[PDB]
RNA sequence: ACUGGCGAGAGACCGAUAGCGAACAAGUACCGCGAGGGAAAGAUGAAAAGGACUUUGAAAAGAGAGUCAAAGAGUGCUUGA
RNA sequence: CCCGUCUUGAAACACGGACCAAGGAGUCUGACAUGUGUGCGAGUCAACGGGCGAGUAAACCCGUAAGGCGUAAGGAAGCUG
RNA sequence: GCAAAUCGUUCGUCUGACUUGGGUAUAGGGGCGAAAGACUAAUCGAACCGUCUAGUAGCUGGUUCCCUCCGAAGUUUCCC
RNA sequence: GAUGAGUAGGAGGGCGCGGCGGUCGCUGCAAAACCUUGGGCGCGAGCCUGGGCGGAGCGGCCGUCGGUGCAGAUCUUGGUGGUAGUAGCAAAUAUUCAAAUGAGAACUUUGAAGGCCGAAGAGGGGAAAGGUUCCAUGUGAACGGCACUUGCACAUGGGUUAGUCGAUCCUAAGGGUCGGGGGAACCCCGACAGAUAGCGCGUCGCGCGUACUCCGAAAGGGAAUCGGGUUAAAAUUCCU
RNA sequence: GUCUCCAAGGUGAACAGCCUCUGGUCGAUGGAACAAUGUAGGCAAGGGAAGUCGGCAAAAUGGAUCCGUAACUUCGGGAAA
RNA sequence: CCAACUCAGAACUGGUACGGACAAGGGGAAUCCGACUGUUUAAUUAAAACAAAGCAUUGCGAUGGUCCCAACGGAUGUUU
RNA sequence: UGUCUACUAUCCAGCGAAACCACAGCCAAGGGAACGGGCUUGGCAGAAUCAGCGGGGAAAGAAGACCCUGUUGAGCUUGAC
RNA sequence: UUCACCAAGUGUUGGAUUGUUCACCCACCAAUAGGGAACGUGAGCUGGGUUUAGACCGUCGUGAGACAGGUUAGUUUUACC
RNA sequence: AACGACUCUCGGCAACGGAUAUCUCGGCUCUCGCAUCGAUGAAGAACGUAGCGAAAUGCGAUACUUGGUGUGAAUUGCAG
């Protein structure tokens, strides 16, 4: 709600710097594996739980 | 109405995050954390779960201090010395 | 890459496919049946009257409920016939892409014909449904891959 | 004495539905108010040399061509029931 | 006549089985017993441990009044044998 | 099934033992019950979670290669 | 020379799988696996071989060992059919015309018309709860159970300004506690077994002094802000 | 399923129902036909519960004004008899 | 000089229509049960079941009655 | 019994499941685990397909809750131990 | 009117009380015969009865509870093969 | 009762799917060595930190690192 905590605040903030695509260059090193952002969220799908 | 109607009443939170664990698991009314039992000063721990054990024992997280306790004692815990300058 | 079956002169012959076409493939299916052995020219003016429809295209195989018509009365005496649209656009673009082939291999285009076509399920794509008593169910669909070759009708 | 910790050696052991739940961003994703529950997921090639260019299509893409011993190895790609 | 199964009796109007791949059930250990193979034989057993040794978890050696089983039984026992 | 209890019409009550939000107290042989063994997170004639636990089963089901040879019993006695 | 049935059950001789100790070999001039309307051997378990595919390992024989042989267990995991282009898309009155844009328009946008919610609303806000869903631009696929040029989807960037609005302060039901009393201990009671906290006035001294300076309300109590204007998205917060 | 604030005009006793203004909206996938059966809404000659376990369902009554209102009664009611 | 809308009556008039849509009791004679209002098996039973005022019985004068608690203590009790 | 309206069904474009499934699917009698789609003897029997239908498939849904058995429980009661 | 023969072609009804099968009465009629089809027929209906859980009475039982005794309320699912 | 459709069937090819074979910076088991957490703030939790990073790994506003020493010419997906 728009009465919230700080606490709360600054965890919902590193979750959205979280919620991003990889980086394009990150596929291009050597020995890569990491195909795509196995941790992505969305708002509606998935409830952050707190 | 047990079912679906009584679902619709969601909206008072039991528990919150535990300023000690971090899990949302701080019982509001009871002042109590479920999962740590903060604000004990002892942590909360049971033989009957060993799976509960082992996610939260010593080396799931940072060690930030114990990892460098190997090193010094390798070296005795020498301290206040440096090594002799190149020449 | 390999077609299931090869044209007998390669020379004289052009060929064009589609992979994993969102598009049923028992429709699809039906839709080649119709296609089989027949002239460039007729094939691309019968399916344009599919779309207009003109003409039906019969099902003979995946025809358990199907409507019956007069328009598919010539072809299939019982009158079981459809008009899949969205089937007959994804086959009148192959023929065209095949058409262009033979333009740049130099072929007579009106004397082509379709010597071979075929319609291969492809993988399906998955989503769900929501059912009574809360249930989940599949919700499928079934693309397709299309293969065809035009050859020159030989004197 | 020693199924924890740190370091080391070994095996008639398992070989990706096996072997630890976990060979991989696994106690992770996800589920549960909570105590807890808890997966799936390894293999291009010797080397990206990862397919220039022509032509058709709104595009995906196809056709021809090109790289390679091999695309009948073409980015979930060895073999392919 | 359809397989599998329990049954006096199954093609059964008895039950399991839509189909395919892979996984999937008399094992390990202690005690005893009969049988058989082997060694030695009124003896037998290197078993805790020691001496060593393929630089060595093996193999080889060690039983000096050790110990187990056997070499004598009967009796509740004192005992006799 | 729109829905693991909903929809339509029709109905009870409607200034009171009235309706309702938030806060707070009561926790499993315990709570709470104007009492139906009702309710205690779709779970209640004893919730849920982990463990003891691979619980025991005279009962049901299954129990994986080939040929060759021999080849039964439903009878006796005793047994909660 | 005689003789041949067999469930439950017993036993013998053999087949096959994977290791180990040995031994004899094969393989980039193509091993394993797999495929075959090729051929052959054995009563049979199985075995040998042609061709194909594949591209780096494998086999015979003696001994020895074992997590060693499947059609079933409403068996386990994974995959795949018939059912089937079938059941089905039907509550909440409703759309129509023209033009623009676009590869593509019954579904986007503008205008016109015809309807509906009808102020206990299908309007305008807020508390919980959510957490960027807000705004702009753009968009291959997927998703929005038809479609989409569309967007609560995806991509990039932007956005929340307070002495006066709240929290904060106060206390309520109650909660957490000192000392004390219990308790093997985890814990139980909770100001009840007690040299309270300190405050006031002078300038360190006098006076007072009944055991919690604790938590507990974004609807209880409560110091103070009003117009006018301003953004793509903020305001009793920014500007005057 | 989920707490609460603001609440226009007409009809009328009335934040009843019906229609309208401010504001919002045509969001429920569309097209063509008009069979049976169905779901929802209706109507019907003459008879009027003969139907059926049972008047289930439906129909009938309904607002206001004037008149009038029995048994019974705890004297209050019954009564909108 | 300025007023709002309640009531009553009369004439005339329409195909007797007029609470014209909307809205909105069927009525009567009895039996059983429960006095009534209230409450109840969330998701098959709303009732004659529960509760109820009224009535009656029982314990107890605090060194107490009833009850909770492992122990210490506590609820009724800011009570009589 | 008839008839009227709407939405379905129906036909089309697009989209698109699930229950269930040994193999399968025309009958009569016979015998049979005493009520067969299959066996015996007969009747017969002609591609593919559409809308409906509830006779049969002893149809589906669930290891009968009734009853009995087990040296299985559990709730409750008391003059059981 | 009775007995018997060929004979199953046609017909065998409307109601009161009862959940009933059965029965009984009223009335009509040429007549109001008797039966089978998984005691035909619940994915055809209905749910009155019986036969879960609520509740009352009587009798029985110290009690929990019992009653081929009475009473009232009690979800009837799926076809597209 | 041709042809063709349909159904079934056999073969070639193409699909579907991920078995088999060959692999393995992992697991499992045995053995050995060592004894070293914390009020000098541990384990755990949270937030931040890179020229381009979300995670994992690392680190703490000196923030994928400072300093000393050793090694002796890179890091690398791109840029500089
Ligand atoms: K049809
Ligand atoms: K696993
Ligand atoms: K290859
Ligand atoms: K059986
Ligand atoms: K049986
Ligand atoms: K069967
Ligand atoms: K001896
Ligand atoms: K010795
Ligand atoms: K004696
Ligand atoms: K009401
Ligand atoms: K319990
Ligand atoms: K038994
Ligand atoms: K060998
Ligand atoms: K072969
Ligand atoms: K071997
Ligand atoms: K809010
Ligand atoms: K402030
Ligand atoms: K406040
Ligand atoms: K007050
Ligand atoms: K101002
Ligand atoms: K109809
Ligand atoms: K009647
Ligand atoms: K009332
Ligand atoms: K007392
Ligand atoms: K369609
Ligand atoms: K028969
Ligand atoms: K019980
Ligand atoms: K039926
Ligand atoms: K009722
Ligand atoms: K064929
Ligand atoms: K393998
Ligand atoms: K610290
Ligand atoms: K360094
Ligand atoms: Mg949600
Ligand atoms: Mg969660
Ligand atoms: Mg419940
Ligand atoms: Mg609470
Ligand atoms: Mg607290
Ligand atoms: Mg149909
Ligand atoms: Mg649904
Ligand atoms: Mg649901
Ligand atoms: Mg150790
Ligand atoms: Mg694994
Ligand atoms: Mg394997
Ligand atoms: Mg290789
Ligand atoms: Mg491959
Ligand atoms: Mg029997
Ligand atoms: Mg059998
Ligand atoms: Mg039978
Ligand atoms: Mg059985
Ligand atoms: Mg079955
Ligand atoms: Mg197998
Ligand atoms: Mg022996
Ligand atoms: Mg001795
Ligand atoms: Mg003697
Ligand atoms: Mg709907
Ligand atoms: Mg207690
Ligand atoms: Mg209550
Ligand atoms: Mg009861
Ligand atoms: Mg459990
Ligand atoms: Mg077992
Ligand atoms: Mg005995
Ligand atoms: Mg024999
Ligand atoms: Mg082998
Ligand atoms: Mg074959
Ligand atoms: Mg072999
Ligand atoms: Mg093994
Ligand atoms: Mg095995
Ligand atoms: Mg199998
Ligand atoms: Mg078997
Ligand atoms: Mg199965
Ligand atoms: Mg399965
Ligand atoms: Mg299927
Ligand atoms: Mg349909
Ligand atoms: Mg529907
Ligand atoms: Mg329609
Ligand atoms: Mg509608
Ligand atoms: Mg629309
Ligand atoms: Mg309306
Ligand atoms: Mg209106
Ligand atoms: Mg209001
Ligand atoms: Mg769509
Ligand atoms: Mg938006
Ligand atoms: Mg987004
Ligand atoms: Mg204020
Ligand atoms: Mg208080
Ligand atoms: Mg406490
Ligand atoms: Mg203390
Ligand atoms: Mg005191
Ligand atoms: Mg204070
Ligand atoms: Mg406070
Ligand atoms: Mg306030
Ligand atoms: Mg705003
Ligand atoms: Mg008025
Ligand atoms: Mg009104
Ligand atoms: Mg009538
Ligand atoms: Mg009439
Ligand atoms: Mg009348
Ligand atoms: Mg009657
Ligand atoms: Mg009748
Ligand atoms: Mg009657
Ligand atoms: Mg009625
Ligand atoms: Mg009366
Ligand atoms: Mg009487
Ligand atoms: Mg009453
Ligand atoms: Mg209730
Ligand atoms: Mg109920
Ligand atoms: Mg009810
Ligand atoms: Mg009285
Ligand atoms: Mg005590
Ligand atoms: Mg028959
Ligand atoms: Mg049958
Ligand atoms: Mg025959
Ligand atoms: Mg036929
Ligand atoms: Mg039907
Ligand atoms: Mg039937
Ligand atoms: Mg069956
Ligand atoms: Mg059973
Ligand atoms: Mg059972
Ligand atoms: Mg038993
Ligand atoms: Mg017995
Ligand atoms: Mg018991
Ligand atoms: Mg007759
Ligand atoms: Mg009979
Ligand atoms: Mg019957
Ligand atoms: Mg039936
Ligand atoms: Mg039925
Ligand atoms: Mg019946
Ligand atoms: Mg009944
Ligand atoms: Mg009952
Ligand atoms: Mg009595
Ligand atoms: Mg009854
Ligand atoms: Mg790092
Ligand atoms: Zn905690």
């Amino acid at each position: 709600p728009s009465h919230k905590s700080f606490m709360i605040k600054k965890k919902l903030a590193k979750k959205q710097r979280q919620n991003r695509p990889i980086p394009y260059w990150i596929r291009m090193r050597t020995d890569n594996t990491i195909r795509y952002n196995a941790k992505r969220r969305h708002w509606r799908r998935t409830k952050l739980g707190f | 109405g047990k079912g679906t109607g009584s679902f619709g009443k969601r909206r008072n939170k039991t528990h919150t995050l535990c300023v000690r664990c971090g899990r949302r698991s701080f019982h509001l009314q009871k002042s109590r954390c479920s999962a740590c039992a903060y604000p004990a000063a002892r942590l909360r721990s049971y033989n009957w779960s060993v799976k509960a054990i082992r996610r939260k024992t010593t080396g799931t997280g940072r060690m930030r201090y114990l990892r460098n306790v190997p090193r010094r004692f390798k070296t005795n815990f020498r301290e206040g010395t440096e090594a002799a300058p190149r020449k | 890459v390999k077609y299931s079956r090869e044209p007998d002169n390669p020379t004289k012959s052009c060929k064009s496919r589609g992979s994993s076409l969102r598009v049923h493939f028992k429709n699809t299916r039906e839709t080649a049946h119709a296609l089989r052995k027949m002239p460039l020219d007729k094939a691309k003016s019968y399916l344009e009257d599919v779309l207009a429809h003109k003409q039906a295209i019969p099902f003979t195989r995946f025809c358990r409920g199907v409507g019956r018509t007069a328009q598919a009365k010539n072809r299939h005496s019982n009158g079981q016939g459809r008009w899949p649209v969205k089937s007959a656009g994804f086959i009148l673009d192959l023929l065209k892409n095949a058409e262009s082939n033979a333009e740049v291999k130099g072929l007579d285009v009106d004397s082509l014909y379709i010597s071979h076509i075929q319609v291969n399920e492809a993988q399906k794509q998955r989503r769900r449904t929501y059912r009574a008593h809360g249930r989940i169910n599949p919700y499928m669909s079934h693309p397709c891959h299309i293969e065809l070759i035009l050859s020159e009708k030989e004197e």
